[PDB]
């Protein structure tokens, strides 16, 4: 009726290059939404979601698994950064709507149409989401205290009622926050998370920690993914009939190169391979068009070329005496 | 004034004079420099400025209210809220703080400090002749803690000007 | 016609446990509920609620207690964070809402169906709340005295109207809060209940005092309730097709153990259960799908083994000299 | 045609204990309303209310005194914090609700149900506002100079339009302030009534002054009134079977306590009652339900029993060198 | 100048000089440095400079009337307006404070201090010298409390220049 543990970090594996341990975490997580709901009712009510602290670094990966996650759970999903409130119900009334579209558009694949029925469409969306609905708070450690630290510390506080469960109302009907599985993330380099309000240190049982991605993680985030950089690029230059190929050691190349800047200057994690990737297909993006046929063969030498010089910083002098 | 605390045989005792002196007349000579915190679990004993050892006094008590009494916990995150952007105030005085497991002294500037191995502190104009005197008997003597506070007191409020006899000892049980 | 003081507290028991005072306190408040109502017409108005200020510190079942008071007097609820106003009608707006709900509920229940009638439904729910309706002010102590100090003193001269029983307007219509019972919690640890302004700490007669939860009492925590943290796992388990028991010198353990790190640590009441029982349902949790028919035997060595170890801090060294 | 002074002033004797200046004031305010309205026309509208400022500590009275003088006058009321402000028409937005529903109650109380139509039911409320309608500005001494001092001395600005006499819109049409009755209340224990503006101070014609309230006057308090807290024990008591009896000698000691810790710690005055009555009637009020039949005889033992000790404050030590 | 003040026999007496003293010269000699607070239940004396010596008394004549007159909670409250945070501004003052139940001594920086066994309290650069006398008095004489202080208040007059005679005292029934 469900995916299972192994099953769903199969899927994810197929997205994401490491980081299990967080895999597995959201893995037992969609798996108990099975698990209850399979129970009689006393309990069925009873049993809550053990939402998620997700504490890696910038750009491994935190918010792909959760998006995947909920992708392959065909759950309604949304994204918030905490501190863009430094109106909360919001995000509910969002996520609701998200229902909608999940529910109309994939209720409309069972049948100039007609059966509609819509206050059934809504009652059935307002299921949807209080029933396996995903929340993803970003960056939430940005709201600890560390000042106008009690404007931060107070988002905290107008959080608690979602995650502990309370009703908030949307343009379809009363949702409840009882079991929408709440995942926060964030990287706590000065904080901790022991740093936030207890009331909410206590509704975040399970704590996962992600890895930062190496140079040979790169690389194979480049290639293996399903739809990686390397296999989207072979397919738009596909279209303006050029073919093209990466050579190992390109790859291994393109991958040292973004590591490195992100080692050199500000680290911004995998988003960096979209960075060097498009700075490299930058030529070829161009000509494509009126080279059709021909067939671009992308080795170490090419890199190396296309990419230039990236630099390694003159904080030097300037500033210091 | 002297404040001096001796921890020996799973015992801490902190005691001091009780000589408020203005200028280099008496004030008061029957003052209470040493005091219970935290539902009488924990010593804390301030020498400095009056005013500043008592503002220094009742903010770590707050802080010890707001962490289950964690002695060494609550130092340290009184002495975070100087050692920051936002400066608390510096004030003139410093604690002697100590629970069961701790002895500490804590000054207003923000810097918590622990004894040397031989778990002895004093503070105060006449700190280091009660210093001198307890290291002496704690190194030579089976005294007790109480004894050695009660008579390191004392042979300070001799040579200090500013301490007199008038003591006020409390020990944890 | 309606439960008695030592009934109502029977029912309690069966989710909280400890906390008598508190127990009672709430009882022989919901039965002035009914003792009034039974009186003539002059005094039926002039009798009000004898409103309650639970003090005790973090979860130890202050909101629990009121969250079922409610659930077994079937009486409008609603729970808001003194903070949250640092409009304040809206918590009687909001009130209002979940009773319309909760009769609502009664009409679609006692009858492709039809009775609705607008004008008769409306006065029904409207009464509910003014006859029955209970709000939770929680952490109340957070905006005593203790700067924007007149920011927070502020919110308590905001709620006295509404505890001092006033009119506010729904979207059903009008409501009076004349005898709406009110419940503020709050910790207490620097300010005292006195630090209140009079006007309010004279609205709030009753005060009752919680304990600290202690290691035995987790230990009951732990198994005791109806849809405890054992119950709910043994029945998730059960899913999966495995079969699991707790011997009684593992939920000690268990227990021991919550209360240690509650006490080296934050300590955050009971909720620490649900953070070493996720722990520790852990490697379990993932394996029960492909484990069917297996029975796992939770023993002292078992627990003692998956929770590994947990910290006696080193605020030591860093920060002392 | 209407009460008269010694009329009235015998009618608010019937639920406030002492306070005579204060119920005479009022008393002539209310009856200079029958007064006018006998007046032939010029003149009818030349002559204003002359507005009362009530200067007395906390909960002696000034408020009882108020809503049971509009209570017996059923007129329109409302009241207000001051520092409610720190939209000023809401108050008279508000004024109009209460007597739209004041009067909504009589076009009914008279014999489906068509004996409506708004147009005519709106005129009638309306009048009823601008013709005895009564506003009462509570704690208006915390808005008074004494910094943001300008933010408070500008909500006194903001309430001259309405006791200067303006006009302001409700959604039942438009409304005067010009015969609306002001009652001001304040305790001036720092700010002096002189230290309003004077546009205002001289709005505030009658001054009158109320007294704290005795051991004696407790005594009273506790068993005079119409709706006494003895006489509402005794009452809720009996729907348990239980029959109560206070001896004279409990009641003068339950007072001669309200007050001793009115002296010792914050007097909150009057209220002090509710509170030691509740203490009072603690145990008894739980087991009153399983205790049918029998009658508990309260003397002074039993109050100097359940009452226990009552503190006499070690602001000592502490703070002290 | 010198304020002092002597408890003896249910009556309390605070009483002091009138010089207002301007650098070495003297502006006023008939000042008034002991006045009545709180509906004439409570006496208070001030010594410092004029201003803040005023600014003091004012100050806490707001607690009073914020607390029912309890002399020894509005000190308290008032002293906590400097032990915190938000500095409340150094006044360079004292002030001796009674009534029926308490004697009290406020200082400008915040800080409460009650008298000795002998109930007797003295400020003002004169302040020891009527101490002096007044302890004298009260230990070997049956002296009423008002008579120590108009002797007292002499003997200071006499030996501070900054102090003259003529004296306000204030007694509380
Ligand atoms: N481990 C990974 N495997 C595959 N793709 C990855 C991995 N890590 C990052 N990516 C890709 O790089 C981007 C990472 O952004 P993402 O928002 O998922 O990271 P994050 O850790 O959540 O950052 P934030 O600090 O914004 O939460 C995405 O486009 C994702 O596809
Ligand atoms: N005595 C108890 N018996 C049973 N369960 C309890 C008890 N105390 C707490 N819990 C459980 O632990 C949690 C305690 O949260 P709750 O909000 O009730 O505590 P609180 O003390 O009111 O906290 P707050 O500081 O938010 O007021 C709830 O999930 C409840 O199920
Ligand atoms: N003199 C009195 N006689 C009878 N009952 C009184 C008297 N004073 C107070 N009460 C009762 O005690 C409470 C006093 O509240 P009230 O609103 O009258 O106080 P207040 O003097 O207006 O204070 P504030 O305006 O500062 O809130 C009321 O419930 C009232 O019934």
């Amino acid at each position: 009726s469900e995916m299972t543990p192994r099953e769903i970090v199969s899927e994810l594996d197929q997205h994401i290059i490491g980081q299990a341990d967080a895999k597995r975490a959201v893995a037992i997580a969609l798996r108990n939404r099975w698990r209850r709901m399979q129970l009689q009712e006393p309990l069925r009510h009873e049993v809550t979601p053990k939402n998620i602290l997700m504490i890696g670094p910038t750009g491994v990966g935190k918010t792909e698994i959760a998006r995947r996650l909920a992708k392959l759970a065909n759950a309604p999903f949304i994204k918030v950064e905490a501190t863009k409130f430094t109106e909360v119900d919001s995000i509910i009334r969002d996520l609701t709507d998200s229902a909608m579209k999940l529910v109309r558009q994939q209720e409309i694949a069972k049948n100039a149409a007609k059966l509609i029925n819509p206050e059934e469409l809504k009652q059935k969306a307002i299921d949807a989401v209080e029933q396996n609905g995903i929340v993803f708070i970003d960056e939430i450690d940005k709201i600890c205290k560390k000042g106008a630290d009690v404007s931060r510390e107070g988002v905290q506080r107008d959080l608690l009622p979602l995650v502990e469960g309370s009703t908030v109302s949307t343009k379809h009907g009363m949702v409840k926050t009882d079991h929408i599985l709440f995942i926060a993330s964030g990287a706590f380099q000065v904080a901790r998370p022991s740093d936030l309000i207890p009331e909410l240190q206590g509704r975040l049982p399970i704590r996962v920690e992600l890895t930062a991605l190496s140079a040979a993680d790169f690389e194979r985030i480049l290639t293996e993914p399903h739809a990686s950089l390397t296999e989207q690029y072979k397919a738009l230059m596909a279209t303006e009939g050029v073919n093209i190929a990466f050579t190992t050691d390109a790859v291994k190349k393109i991958a040292e190169a973004a590591f490195r800047v992100n080692e050199k200057t500000e680290n911004i994690g995998a988003r960096r391979l979209h960075t060097v990737m498009e700075r490299l297909m930058d030529k070829i993006s161009f000509s494509a068009s009126d080279m059709n046929g021909q067939t671009v063969n992308i080795d170490a030498a090419y890199v190396a070329d296309a990419l230039g010089e990236v630099v390694e910083n003159e904080d030097l002098s300037r500033f210091i005496l | 004034t002297t404040i001096v605390s001796v921890r020996r045989n799973g015992q801490v005792v902190v005691g001091g004079d009780g000589q408020v002196s203005l200028g280099n007349t008496v004030m008061k000579g029957n003052a209470r420099k040493v005091r219970r915190l935290y539902n009488g679990k924990v010593l804390a004993g301030f020498a400095g400025g009056t005013a500043d050892a008592f503002t220094l006094f009742e903010l770590f008590e707050r802080k010890l209210e707001m962490h289950q009494g964690h002695l060494l916990k609550s130092a340290v995150e009184l002495a975070k809220d100087w050692r920051t952007d936002r400066a608390l105030r510096k004030l003139e005085a410093m604690l002697i703080v100590a629970d069961e497991k701790e002895s500490l002294i804590i000054t207003g500037i923000g810097d918590v400090v622990q004894p040397e191995e031989d778990q002895i502190l004093a503070i105060g104009s006449g700190g280091n002749y009660a210093l001198s005197a307890a290291r002496a008997l704690v190194e030579n003597t089976e005294l007790s803690a109480h004894e050695i506070v009660e008579k390191s007191l004392r042979i300070a409020g001799d040579i200090c000007v500013f301490t007199n006899t008038n003591f006020t000892i409390e020990e944890l049980p």
